[PDB]
C-alpha cells in the first residue's frame, strides 16, 4: 500500500496525460491542415475517394 | 438548319446527362434505380430515388 518503491497512481496519471496529449496533437494537426481527412492515415477510404475525385 | 440545331441540342443533352457522376455514381444517368445512405447507427438507410435525366 504505502510502499516507497512504487505508486500506481502516478502511472495512471501518466497514462491519462499521454492520452490527452495524443488527442491534442491530433486536433492540432486537424487545425493546422484544416481537413478532418488530411492524409491516408486519417481515413483511407475517404482519402482515396477524395484523391480520385480531385 | 433548325433540324441540325435540334440534333446538336439533343446530343449536348445526352452528354450533360451522362456526365453527372460523383464518386463513380450518379442519380441522373439512370444507371441505377436508387442510392441508399446511412441514417442510423443500426444501419438503416436513407433511400434517394434516382431521377433519370438521359
Amino acid at each position: 500500500l504505502n510502499s516507497i518503491n512504487t505508486n500506481p497512481g502516478a502511472l495512471l496519471a501518466l497514462q491519462n496525460l499521454n492520452s490527452t496529449n495524443t488527442e491534442l496533437a491530433a486536433t492540432q494537426g486537424r487545425i493546422n491542415t484544416g481537413k478532418k481527412v488530411a492524409n491516408a492515415k486519417d481515413n483511407g477510404a475517404i482519402w482515396s475517394m477524395a484523391k480520385m475525385q480531385s | 438548319a433548325l433540324k441540325a440545331d435540334f440534333e446538336s441540342l439533343r446530343d449536348q443533352l445526352q452528354k450533360a446527362a451522362t456526365n453527372a457522376k460523383f464518386n463513380g455514381v450518379s442519380l441522373a444517368d439512370g444507371s441505377t434505380t436508387k442510392l441508399s445512405f446511412l441514417a442510423n447507427e443500426d444501419g438503416s438507410n436513407f433511400t434517394v430515388t434516382a431521377q433519370t435525366l438521359s
